[PDB]
């Protein structure tokens, strides 16, 4: 179960030791706050509640992403590609541009301009350590000698792992790739087909367990939910780069490679210098071949339909909400908090006039609207007929607010001005509940022998001595 | 995590590795008669451990159950862990960092480690597609937080 | 899908795989006396041919020329190829989608392939830093005036 | 190909694979702050099963562990299963051929798997020594050899 | 009995690793529209060289080909190296260690690389059949047994 075998979904919850990954609310779901848990009964549990008001859509629709390291030279291409995916197909191959000729299909001009000179990129920035555990002893025990850690050298550099050092990641250019017309405010439209998302990817609501035939569950109906660069990706944006190479690299970028380095003394102490005696492998009377029948292309091959299926419900939706706990945390202390470095003043002003949602004067609403809203989904199929155009502002996003919000008076009970650390939260407690320690499964059991019995409590007649692999 | 030398966030990748592996093939020999891509059941989990101030080691557990027809083929599971200094961050860029930047570098390793246990069990080639975690959790923390006027009293 | 298409570029990753791989450690047991991160040159080249209808295969040569001290550590290279479907795009930008974006997809998995072979050679774990060859090959496209009109019968 | 050895009666491996793998490293990010004094446990286990006509199996379960009191460093357990087509011979020959000799020949392959999966946790390598049950088998059988059609080149 | 020193033939394993790795697949996409019957050709290359005092290197290259004439499917080649501290002038005894034992020790490590590289090219997995390297030297006879010199030739 779970539509598309080649999936990943998401994750139950974000990383708790970082901080609480949810904003607080006051009017749950309804901004108008109708509020009526029948009277004596409460109705359905609807613990999620506010989650249906939490953005809505933007599954496959990407408003942002990033992935760099300590070095990363780059410049965004002029194409502006809307990617997507649809592997296998299992019918018609493809359609469109019959001839696909590159300027140089084979590299006659070459992408690499020959390693002997700085092509463009040269410098690298990373750190790691190798390993050993040198075993010993042959007779009786095939490894019993505590031998690995030789006396540590000055090699331990500490600063080997430099703390990012970007700077560019704020006051130059952030992602903001769907900066255009959006039929929602944030996400939907701008460019590409957006999160089209053929229905809620529920598979069978939650799990399903066992359904009739594979026609429902993936193997028949495998129209992928966009995936593989679903919205845009590689849109005209600078990653910030910062760590640029240029010709100034010459110190390293001279050439400590191809000619070995400056120490190239023509076979230094590696080729024949290390060997005095030994003259085996002159000939061997043991051939290999296939000693029995074989078939490489027997099977065990298939086309894995690669998809990005998030599924609104993974295994069970837990109460994903952390408000304040302490309460007086809103009042804060000397901290200020109101200055959040740099942030955009929402979408561009005058863009959306609130014509697409609008609303209605539901002062006292009856069950008529509550039930018909289940039926009205048919009306919603037609989309916003009124296409919201990209109506620009005089002030560009970040400069749209004239005055900043001063903290204290703006209590802001979800910012840096917080107390009680994380209010306990959750540690490595439930690690045992994750199928941990319990004998949940051990294949099924012993299938037993046939040609022999082999039923003896002593496995072999050698109590083999350990001490062969340490930490 | 204070204010002093914080500015905004404290990020660095210190180490990449595996913390835990599992692979149980009850029909390991029985695969010979069944040649196709098996039924796959994906489950994930959130495990972490605190090492130091701002240094948290966060783990992506990826459980894969495989079945050829209505019979289990094999079972596989990886915990792609990593030592990181990740704290101080807030607002929109929080979910954008630990939901986009961090998963996209750790994913090929969890994926390959699964595919390796499968390929060591000598089963049909099974490798998972790069999904976008970023927006999925980014949506869940969106509730009118764009205009933080608050308006309680003063203090 | 495939049918019921509209007037807009369509793009589908069909298959991601290694057509060719290399890892060569000439000074291997000599250079294991050196325990630190190898000094790596990040070196990229490409190659390709049409072997598909409305679909084109582009191969990214991700090359790692690493050295420890006054000698070469190892020489690693992976021709990570991919079958990418493209249509609804014209001019130079047409084929530059596979000449930039498509092998940029392949690069995180090229990193993974190399990293594993580095650790198989008992060298310190090498995680390749991401880089856009996009900029370089973009220049090489506008730095060609061959023009066969048609040709292309071979490749 | 067409030179299937088969000395009338023969033991012939058709497949070798890891049926079961297990790695537990609770103290994977704690390995550095803890003492370099682990107690390395080894455990021997052997079982066999029928799969098909003249198609048989023997599994070698090697269990490697390193622990420091209650806090375990790592676990490395590999049920290196092997499909052995064993027939033509009987009695104490086949009893020790699959019961003692087959798991001993699986020991290099179990060593390999353990070495790889522990190194995936970025823990140190362990290249266990060899032991010769081939000599032991022929020695206990008659030493002089003969009757039993041994796998033998021209020598 | 007093061991004192007695360096009577040194046996110790330093480490095992891949020196060289390769994969080739020109007709890697072209495979889908050919006859699924490749002539799987095997090759084994041999090399050996002393590195340091009592430290020798043994390399066994394995090369697997898959081609149905001119129509080639793929290629894989791994020069697997293993470092073993051996000395004492062992003669016919060390002829076992490097020319029989070590080929079998390096065999699974070379084989995993090949079985991985085909799965990386997204092809049906292929495991190499076992070779009885030591069984040859085992059944035969060493005239002086081994003789590890002995400094004193007395005690």
């Amino acid at each position: 179960m779970k539509q598309s075998t080649i999936a990943l979904a998401l994750l139950p919850l974000l990383f708790t030791p970082v901080t609480k990954a949810r904003t607080p609310e006051m009017p749950v779901l309804e901004n108008r706050a109708a509020q009526g848990d029948i009277t004596a009964p409460g109705g359905a549990r609807r613990l999620t509640g506010d989650q249906t008001a939490a953005l809505r859509d933007s599954l496959s629709d990407k408003p942002a992403k990033n992935i760099i390291l300590l070095i990363g030279d780059g410049m965004g291409d002029s194409e502006i590609t809307a990617a997507r995916n649809y592997a296998e197909g299992a019918g018609g191959f493809f359609k469109g541009i019959d001839a696909l000729p590159l300027t140089g299909q084979y590299t006659h001009y070459a992408l690499n301009k020959k390693t002997g000179k700085p092509d463009y990129v040269t410098d690298s920035a990373a750190s790691a350590t190798a390993w050993s555990t040198g075993v010993k002893t042959y007779n009786g025990a095939l490894g019993v000698d505590i031998h690995e850690k030789d006396h540590p050298t000055i090699l331990e550099m500490a600063k080997a792992a430099g703390l990012a050092t970007g700077n560019v990641s704020t006051a130059e250019l952030q992602d903001a790739t769907p900066a255009a017309l959006v039929a929602h405010v944030t996400s939907r439209k701008c460019y590409g087909p957006s999160a089209t998302s053929e229905k809620c990817p529920g598979n069978a609501l939650e799990k399903g367990g066992k359904g009739s035939i594979t026609e429902q569950l993936l193997n028949a109906r495998a129209d992928v939910t966009l995936g593989g660069g679903a919205k845009t990706f590689a849109e005209t944006a600078t990653a910030g780069e910062w760590q640029g190479k240029t010709l100034r690299e010459q110190a390293q970028a001279r050439g400590y490679q191809l000619v070995s380095d400056a120490a190239s003394l023509n076979s230094v102490t590696e080729a024949n210098q290390q060997k005095p005696l030994l003259g085996l492998f002159a000939d061997g009377n043991m051939p290999v071949r296939w000693l029995g029948p074989k078939a490489t292309y027997h099977g065990n091959i298939d086309k894995p339909a690669v998809t990005c299926t998030p599924n609104p419900q993974r295994n069970d939706s837990v109460p994903t909400l952390a408000q304040m706990t302490d309460k007086a945390i809103e009042l804060l202390s000397k901290n200020e908090k109101g200055f959040f470095l740099q942030v955009e003043g929402a979408s561009i002003d005058k863009q959306d006039h609130a014509a697409n949602p609008c609303g209605q004067i539901g002062e006292t609403v009856d069950l008529d609207e509550a039930v018909q809203r289940a039926l009205e989904f048919a009306k919603k199929e037609g989309n916003t007929l009124v296409i919201v155009t990209a109506d620009h502002a005089h002030a560009s996003q970040i400069v749209a607010p004239d005055t900043k919000a001063p903290g204290l008076t703006q209590a802001l009970n979800t910012k840096d001005g917080a107390v009680m650390v994380m209010s306990y939260g959750n540690s490595e407690e439930d690690s045992q509940e994750h199928t941990g320690s319990q004998l949940r499964i051990a294949a099924y059991g012993p299938h037993a022998a046939n040609v022999v019995g082999l039923t003896d409590q002593t496995d072999l007649f050698y109590t083999m001595k350990a001490a062969l692999g340490l930490k | 995590m204070s204010e002093q030398n914080n500015t905004e966030m404290t990020f660095q990748i210190q180490r990449i590795y595996t913390k835990d592996i599992s692979f149980e093939a009850p029909n390991a020999p029985h695969v010979f008669q069944k040649d196709w891509q098996p039924e796959v059941k994906l489950d994930l989990d959130t495990a972490s451990s605190q090492l130091a101030d701002d240094v948290y080691e966060v783990v992506l557990r990826v459980t894969v159950t495989a079945s050829l027809g209505e019979e289990t083929a094999f079972l596989c599971e990886v915990q792609q862990g990593g030592i990181f200094s990740i704290a101080g961050i807030e607002g929109t860029q929080m979910a954008h960092c630990l939901g986009a930047y961090c998963p996209n570098i750790l994913f090929p390793y969890a994926r390959e480690c699964i595919t390796s246990m499968v390929s060591r069990g000598t089963f049909p080639q099974l490798n998972l597609a790069p999904v976008n975690f970023d927006a999925l959790f980014m949506n869940y923390l969106q509730q009118q937080a764009g205009e933080g006027t608050e308006e309680h009293q003063d203090a």
